[PDB]
C-alpha cells in the first residue's frame, strides 16, 4: 500500500495517521467487491510495486555436442573454489575432475559424498556423466563447488518439481559465508 | 632336503657348509645366527636360479612391490650419507633373479606406489614407478592390467560380505545402499572393502 508521506506528496496536503487509516480502509473495500477495470486502476494509483521472484531457478539451455549427445554446463563457486561442470543427459555415472576419475582426485570419503549427493537426492545415481574442472581453494571447497555446479547443470535434465526440491534441500544456493577481514 | 648345494660355503673359520649338504642348512645358518642371514639369502638364490636351469624343479620368483629394487632408498651412513639400492646385498641379490638368463621358471611380479619412495599418489604405471634404470632391467616383460570391479564381481564381492553377515547396517542388502556404495568406492576393491569395514 502507499505510505502516509507519499499518499502526502501526491495529494500535496498533509494529513494525520487515522484518516490515512481511514483512506486505506476504504481502498481495502473497493479491493474486495467485484472491482472493474476502472476501479483496478484507480487502485493500482495506490499501490505501490515490490517484486518477489524466488522459486524460479533459472534452467541452463540443453546442448548438444559434436556426437550428437545432450548435456548443460553450469557454474558454481564456493569460498575461493570455482568449477564449471557439464553434464550429460546419459550416461553410466562416470564422473571426471580435471580429466582425473573422482576417486582418485578426492581421496576423503566427506568429499565424495558431497559429489553423490546431488544425483542421489533426484534419484539418478548412475544415469549421467559429468566432466568437471576445478581451480582454486582447497579439498572441501573444491567438493562444494563441483557439488553446486553439478546440481544448477542437472536441473536441465529434471521436472520443475524436483527442482523446486533441491532448491529447498540447499543444493542450488550459492554458499555466501568467506573470511571475513 | 632334496636340493643340495654345489659348492663349499664357508660362514667362519670354525664354521663352514661343505658340499653336497641339503640347502636347509644354510637357511638353517641364517635363522640361528643372524649374522649370516644376508649371506644365507644370496646363497639361496644363486641356488634356486642355478639348479633350477638344470631341471631338479620348477621356481616361481614373486616380487610385490618391484618397484623398489630399481629406486631410491630412505636409508642412511653414519655421516648422513644417503645409501643406493645396489649397495644393498639383499637387494642387490634379487635383481639377478629378475633377469632372464635362466630357464625352468616364471618371473611374476606387482607394481605398488604404497610404501614405495619418492613417488606421487597417483603414478601407477610401468614406467612411471619402475624408473629408466627399473624398465630397462624389465624390459622385455608382459604387463598385465588390474582394474576395479566391473559390475558381477562387484555385486559378488557385496553378495559375499552379506553372506558372512559383514554388512550390519539396514539399509545396505538394499538396491540404494548398493548404489551408494558402488558411487563412494567407484568399485574399487580396497575403498569397498574399507568402506563395508565399519557399516
Ligand atoms: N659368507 C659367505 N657368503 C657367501 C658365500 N658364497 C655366496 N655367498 C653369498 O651369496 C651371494 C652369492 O652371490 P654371487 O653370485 O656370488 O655374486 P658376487 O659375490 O658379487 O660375485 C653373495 O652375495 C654372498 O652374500 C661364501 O662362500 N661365504
Amino acid at each position: 500500500w502507499l505510505i502516509k508521506e507519499e499518499l502526502e506528496e501526491m495529494l500535496v496536503e498533509k494529513l494525520s495517521d487515522l484518516d490515512y487509516m481511514q483512506f486505506i480502509r476504504l481502498l481495502e473495500k473497493l479491493l474486495t467487491s467485484q472491482c472493474g477495470a476502472a476501479e483496478e486502476e484507480f487502485v493500482q494509483r495506490f499501490r505501490r510495486s515490490v517484486t518477489l521472484e524466488s522459486k524460479k531457478q533459472l534452467i541452463e539451455p540443453v546442448q548438444y555436442d559434436e556426437q550428437g549427445m545432450a548435456f548443460s554446463k553450469s557454474e558454481g563457486k564456493r569460498k575461493t573454489a570455482k568449477a564449471e561442470a557439464i553434464v550429460y543427459k546419459h550416461g553410466s555415472g562416470r564422473i571426471k575432475v580435471n580429466g582425473i576419475d573422482y576417486q582418485l582426485y578426492f581421496p576423503i570419503t566427506q568429499d565424495r559424498e558431497q559429489l553423490m549427493f546431488p544425483f542421489h537426492f533426484v534419484d539418478r545415481l548412475g544415469k549421467h556423466d559429468v566432466t568437471c574442472t576445478v581451480s582454486g581453494g582447497g579439498r572441501s571447497a573444491q567438493a562444494g563447488a563441483i557439488r553446486l555446479a553439478m546440481a544448477k547443470a542437472l536441473c536441465s535434465f529434471v521436472t520443475e518439481d524436483e527442482v523446486e526440491w533441491m532448491r529447498q534441500a540447499g543444493l542450488l544456493t550459492t554458499d555466501p559465508r568467506v573470511r571475513e577481514r | 632336503n632334496q636340493i643340495k648345494v654345489q659348492e663349499k660355503y664357508v660362514w667362519n673359520k670354525r664354521e663352514s657348509t661343505e658340499k653336497g649338504s641339503p640347502l636347509g642348512e644354510v637357511v638353517e645358518q641364517g635363522i640361528t645366527r643372524v649374522r649370516n642371514a644376508t649371506d644365507a639369502v644370496g646363497i639361496v638364490l644363486k641356488e634356486l636360479k642355478r639348479q633350477s636351469s638344470l631341471g631338479m624343479f620348477h621356481l616361481l620368483v614373486a616380487v610385490d612391490g618391484i618397484n623398489a629394487l630399481w629406486g631410491r632408498t630412505t636409508l642412511k651412513r653414519e655421516d648422513k650419507s644417503p645409501i643406493a639400492p645396489e649397495e644393498l646385498a639383499l637387494v642387490h641379490n634379487l635383481r639377478k633373479m629378475m633377469k632372464n638368463d635362466w630357464h625352468g621358471g616364471a618371473i611374476v611380479s606387482a607394481l605398488s606406489q604404497t610404501g614405495s619412495l619418492f613417488k606421487p599418489r597417483k603414478a601407477y604405471l610401468p614406467q612411471e614407478l619402475l624408473g629408466k634404470e627399473g624398465f630397462d632391467a624389465l624390459d622385455p616383460f608382459i604387463p598385465i592390467l588390474v582394474s576395479n570391479y566391473n559390475p558381477k564381481e562387484f555385486e559378488s564381492c557385496i553378495q559375499y560380505y552379506l553372506e558372512n553377515n559383514w554388512l550390519q547396517h539396514e539399509k545396505a542388502p538394499t538396491e540404494e545402499g548398493k548404489k551408494e556404495l558402488l558411487f563412494l568406492s567407484n568399485a574399487n576393491p580396497s575403498l569397498l572393502e574399507r568402506h563395508c569395514a565399519y557399516l
